[PDB]
């Protein structure tokens, strides 16, 4: 059992997002699926849950008039809309699998990410950060919205690795670096490639760091 | 008549191998009378994840949880121990009724590892050339695995302190060595950038003797 959801946007005010989160295996058979949001730096708080084989969605109060949970058993994808979003509306919507009966979380989607604001799109430029113990790493810069992703060596590469929370620059820009140590002995003979995602904007980047 | 679930503490940190306790009380019973089950599940939540299920019916581990994770409590009084807190353990973990709609959380626990003192170690980078076709360069300044969190960066361009011109962030908790990272940006036009020699980090921690300086001289 694998929830995938669609990628992260930006949403101007006063516009409606829509949210899918497709089911692997073929189906959600006879359980359930709900929605649960996570402004930046805060809890949990469920949106509704909708149950396909009795057809029937639930909305948090809070939410009524706003939204709507739909799911086509026949592609097992479910659908959260939100509309005339505001700031507040930023936030990261999570699908997450249950039974109707119950209804404990057991399977959770990556999280979408929403950003409620008039800026536009704006791909990432990634920049080199050139190094018994060597740095180095990648710059990504000048971005929007959130958030960028970021491996090295195809995820090869993990130990050492340290990928900071982006900042938000006075241009209204996201800048974020990503860095890793590894022995100064590697530097002749490995390839250190940062691989930088920026799904809003379809920005794929791999970038050699050379010394 | 919406089930309110409180979670006490809201932050927690002790030495690793040492018993760590999150409590949830519920506003209602979760108690479903026909069946003697709670209908209470926690979970665990690491920066930049979904959360991930640990316990339901209050005390059921989830297939693939450690041992070191329990869930006690009937009723409307809750607790999740960790046995022996591991250095992977640390992130925010949640309590959840599930007695009724709507299905509502606690405000999350926040859960760290108290460790000795670490030092960090410091790296400059200058701007890349390609980044300086823009009219802008970054200068960067990394702190390496250091602990606690509390660290001071100051810049200086030709020994002059820099103010207004620079961010920083710092990194969640290690999951390996409990510690933390922190990456520091000055960012100035190029001109500005080609009009000075000396670039410099200066690092105040508690885990160094004095202030550590990383600088470069452009070109």
């Amino acid at each position: 059992v694998q929830l995938v959801q669609s990628g992260a946007e930006v949403k101007k005010p006063g516009s409606s997002v829509k949210v899918s989160c497709k089911a692997s295996g073929g189906t959600f058979s006879s359980y359930a699926i709900s929605w649960v949001r996570q402004a930046p730096g805060q809890g949990l708080e469920w949106m509704g849950g909708i149950i396909p084989i009795f057809g029937t969605a639930n909305y948090a109060q809070k939410f009524q008039g706003r939204v709507t949970i739909t799911a086509d058993e026949s592609t097992s994808t479910a659908y959260m809309e939100l509309s005339s979003l505001r700031s507040e509306d930023t936030a990261v919507y999570y699908c997450a699998r249950y039974d109707g009966i119950y209804g404990e979380l057991d399977f959770w989607g990556q999280g979408t990410l929403v950003t409620v604001s008039s800026a536009s799109t704006k791909g990432p430029s990634v920049f080199p950060l050139a190094p018994g113990t060597a740095a180095l790493g990648c710059l990504v810069k000048d971005y929007f919205p959130e958030p960028v992703t970021v491996s090295w060596n195809s995820g090869a590469l993990t130990s050492g690795v340290h990928t900071f929370p982006a900042v938000l620059q006075s241009s209204g820009l996201y800048s974020l670096s990503s860095v890793v140590t590894v022995p100064s002995s590697s530097l002749g003979t490995q390839t250190y490639i940062c691989n930088v995602n920026h799904k809003p904007s379809n920005t794929k980047v791999d970038k050699k760091v050379e010394p | 008549m919406d089930i309110v679930m409180t979670q006490s503490p809201d932050s927690l940190a002790v030495s690793l191998g040492e018993r760590a306790t999150i409590n949830c009380k519920s506003s209602q019973s979760v108690l479903y009378s026909s069946n003697n089950k709670n209908y209470l599940a926690w979970y665990q939540q690491k920066p930049g994840q979904p959360p991930k299920l640990l316990i339901y019916w209050a005390s059921t581990r989830e297939s693939g949880v450690p041992d070191r994770f329990s869930g006690s409590g009937s009723g409307t009084d809750f607790t999740l121990t960790i046995s022996s807190l591991q250095a992977e353990d640390v992130a925010v973990y949640y309590c959840q009724q599930y007695y009724s709609t709507p299905l509502t959380f606690g405000q999350g626990t926040k859960v760290e590892i108290k460790r000795t003192v670490a030092a960090p170690s410091v790296f400059i980078f200058p701007p890349s050339d390609e980044q300086l076709k823009s009219g802008t360069a970054s200068v960067v300044c990394l702190l390496n695995n250091f602990y606690p969190r509390e660290a001071k960066v100051q810049w200086k361009v030709d020994n002059a302190l820099q103010s207004g011109n620079s961010q920083e962030s710092v990194t969640e908790q290690d999951s390996k060595d409990s510690t933390y990272s922190l990456s520091s940006t000055l960012t100035l036009s190029k001109a500005d950038y080609e009009k000075h020699k000396v670039y410099a980090c200066e690092v105040t921690h508690q885990g160094l003797s004095s202030p550590v300086t990383k600088s470069f001289n452009r070109g």
